[PDB]
DNA sequence: GTAGCACGTGCTACTA
DNA sequence: AGTAGCACGTGCTACT
Protein backbone atom coordinates (compact mmCIF):
# COMPACT_ATOMS: atom_id res chain seq x y z
CA UNK A 1 0.00 0.00 0.00
CA UNK A 2 2.30 2.75 1.28
CA UNK A 3 5.47 0.65 1.02
CA UNK A 4 4.52 0.72 -2.66
CA UNK A 5 4.90 4.51 -2.46
CA UNK A 6 8.16 4.35 -0.50
CA UNK A 7 9.53 1.89 -3.05
CA UNK A 8 8.30 4.09 -5.91
CA UNK A 9 10.00 7.16 -4.40
CA UNK A 10 13.17 5.07 -4.11
CA UNK A 11 13.06 4.73 -7.90
CA UNK A 12 12.50 8.49 -8.26
CA UNK A 13 15.48 9.38 -6.06
CA UNK A 14 17.50 6.87 -8.09
CA UNK A 15 16.31 8.75 -11.17
CA UNK A 16 17.34 12.16 -9.81
CA UNK A 17 20.67 10.82 -8.57
CA UNK A 18 21.11 9.37 -12.07
CA UNK A 19 20.56 12.83 -13.56
CA UNK A 20 23.00 14.37 -11.07
CA UNK A 21 25.64 11.86 -12.17
CA UNK A 22 24.92 12.53 -15.85
CA UNK A 23 25.25 16.31 -15.46
CA UNK A 24 28.50 15.89 -13.52
CA UNK A 25 29.96 13.72 -16.30
CA UNK A 26 29.36 16.49 -18.87
CA UNK A 27 31.38 19.15 -16.99
CA UNK A 28 35.21 18.81 -16.83
CA UNK B 1 11.18 20.87 -11.57
CA UNK B 2 14.42 19.34 -10.30
CA UNK B 3 14.36 16.63 -12.97
CA UNK B 4 13.72 19.28 -15.63
CA UNK B 5 16.50 21.54 -14.32
CA UNK B 6 19.05 18.71 -14.35
CA UNK B 7 18.00 17.66 -17.85
CA UNK B 8 18.32 21.20 -19.20
CA UNK B 9 21.78 22.07 -17.94
CA UNK B 10 22.88 18.57 -18.94
CA UNK B 11 21.48 18.96 -22.46
CA UNK B 12 22.85 22.50 -22.80
CA UNK B 13 26.29 21.53 -21.49
CA UNK B 14 26.44 18.70 -24.04
CA UNK B 15 25.38 20.86 -27.00
CA UNK B 16 27.50 23.87 -26.06
CA UNK B 17 30.53 21.68 -25.34
CA UNK B 18 30.36 20.36 -28.93
CA UNK B 19 30.86 23.76 -30.62
CA UNK C 1 18.30 16.67 17.58
CA UNK C 2 16.43 19.89 16.80
CA UNK C 3 19.80 21.48 16.14
CA UNK C 4 20.63 18.69 13.76
CA UNK C 5 17.36 19.06 12.05
CA UNK C 6 17.81 22.79 11.89
CA UNK C 7 21.06 22.54 9.95
CA UNK C 8 19.75 20.10 7.40
CA UNK C 9 16.75 22.37 6.75
CA UNK C 10 19.23 25.09 6.02
CA UNK C 11 21.40 22.80 4.04
CA UNK C 12 18.56 21.70 1.88
CA UNK C 13 17.69 25.28 1.24
CA UNK C 14 21.16 26.00 0.01
CA UNK C 15 20.78 23.03 -2.41
CA UNK C 16 17.59 24.45 -3.80
CA UNK C 17 19.24 27.73 -4.07
CA UNK C 18 22.00 26.11 -5.98
CA UNK C 19 19.37 24.43 -8.18
CA UNK C 20 17.66 27.82 -9.11
CA UNK C 21 21.08 29.46 -9.88
CA UNK C 22 21.71 26.69 -12.47
CA UNK C 23 18.28 26.99 -14.12
CA UNK C 24 18.84 30.78 -14.44
CA UNK C 25 22.25 30.33 -16.13
CA UNK C 26 21.21 28.29 -19.21
CA UNK C 27 18.98 29.97 -21.86
CA UNK D 1 28.73 16.00 -3.75
CA UNK D 2 25.42 17.24 -5.11
CA UNK D 3 26.10 20.80 -4.24
CA UNK D 4 29.54 20.54 -5.88
CA UNK D 5 27.91 19.41 -9.05
CA UNK D 6 25.49 22.36 -9.22
CA UNK D 7 28.25 24.89 -8.64
CA UNK D 8 30.54 23.28 -11.08
CA UNK D 9 27.77 23.14 -13.63
CA UNK D 10 26.57 26.62 -12.92
CA UNK D 11 30.11 27.94 -13.17
CA UNK D 12 30.95 25.94 -16.24
CA UNK D 13 27.93 27.29 -17.98
CA UNK D 14 28.77 30.78 -16.87
CA UNK D 15 32.14 30.63 -18.55
CA UNK D 16 31.18 28.94 -21.81
CA UNK D 17 28.52 31.51 -22.33
C1' DG E 1 -2.84 6.68 -8.46
C1' DT E 2 1.26 8.44 -9.50
C1' DA E 3 4.70 12.55 -9.51
C1' DG E 4 7.23 16.44 -7.01
C1' DC E 5 8.21 18.13 -2.78
C1' DA E 6 10.25 18.96 1.97
C1' DC E 7 10.59 17.32 6.21
C1' DG E 8 12.82 14.46 10.59
C1' DT E 9 16.26 10.90 11.33
C1' DG E 10 20.25 8.10 11.56
C1' DC E 11 24.32 6.67 9.50
C1' DT E 12 29.06 7.48 7.40
C1' DA E 13 32.38 11.02 6.22
C1' DC E 14 35.07 15.19 6.60
C1' DT E 15 36.63 19.54 9.59
C1' DA E 16 39.22 21.99 13.10
C1' DA F 1 33.00 16.75 18.73
C1' DG F 2 30.59 19.34 15.47
C1' DT F 3 29.21 19.88 10.97
C1' DA F 4 28.52 18.32 6.33
C1' DG F 5 26.45 14.74 3.04
C1' DC F 6 23.32 11.11 1.83
C1' DA F 7 19.20 8.14 1.71
C1' DC F 8 15.20 6.61 3.74
C1' DG F 9 10.31 7.04 5.35
C1' DT F 10 6.55 9.77 5.05
C1' DG F 11 2.75 12.92 5.02
C1' DC F 12 1.75 17.03 1.99
C1' DT F 13 -0.40 19.70 -2.53
C1' DA F 14 -1.30 19.27 -7.34
C1' DC F 15 -1.36 17.60 -11.83
C1' DT F 16 -2.99 15.58 -15.53
N1 LIG G 1 -5.04 13.70 -13.82
C1 LIG G 1 -5.27 12.92 -12.76
N2 LIG G 1 -4.77 11.67 -12.76
C2 LIG G 1 -5.01 10.89 -11.71
N3 LIG G 1 -5.70 11.15 -10.60
C3 LIG G 1 -6.19 12.40 -10.63
C4 LIG G 1 -6.03 13.33 -11.65
N4 LIG G 1 -6.67 14.51 -11.34
C5 LIG G 1 -7.20 14.29 -10.15
N5 LIG G 1 -6.95 13.03 -9.67
C6 LIG G 1 -7.39 12.48 -8.39
C7 LIG G 1 -8.79 12.87 -7.98
C8 LIG G 1 -9.20 11.72 -7.05
O1 LIG G 1 -9.02 12.06 -5.68
C9 LIG G 1 -8.26 10.57 -7.43
C10 LIG G 1 -8.95 9.31 -7.93
O2 LIG G 1 -8.00 8.42 -8.53
O3 LIG G 1 -7.40 11.08 -8.47
N1 LIG H 1 20.56 11.52 -19.80
C1 LIG H 1 20.18 12.26 -20.99
O1 LIG H 1 20.93 13.02 -21.49
C2 LIG H 1 18.80 12.04 -21.61
N2 LIG H 1 17.80 12.83 -20.92
C3 LIG H 1 17.13 12.44 -19.70
O2 LIG H 1 17.30 11.42 -19.11
C4 LIG H 1 16.15 13.56 -19.31
C5 LIG H 1 16.34 14.67 -20.32
C6 LIG H 1 17.29 14.19 -21.34
O3 LIG H 1 17.60 14.77 -22.32
N1 LIG I 1 26.28 32.99 -7.44
C1 LIG I 1 27.57 32.34 -7.32
O1 LIG I 1 28.35 32.74 -6.53
C2 LIG I 1 27.93 31.15 -8.22
N2 LIG I 1 28.36 30.06 -7.38
C3 LIG I 1 28.82 30.13 -6.02
O2 LIG I 1 28.92 31.10 -5.34
C4 LIG I 1 29.50 28.73 -5.75
C5 LIG I 1 29.63 28.10 -7.12
C6 LIG I 1 28.42 28.60 -7.78
O3 LIG I 1 27.65 28.01 -8.45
Amino acid sequence: KRAHHNALERKRRDHIKDSFHKLRDSVP
Amino acid sequence: SRAQILCKATEYIQYMRRK
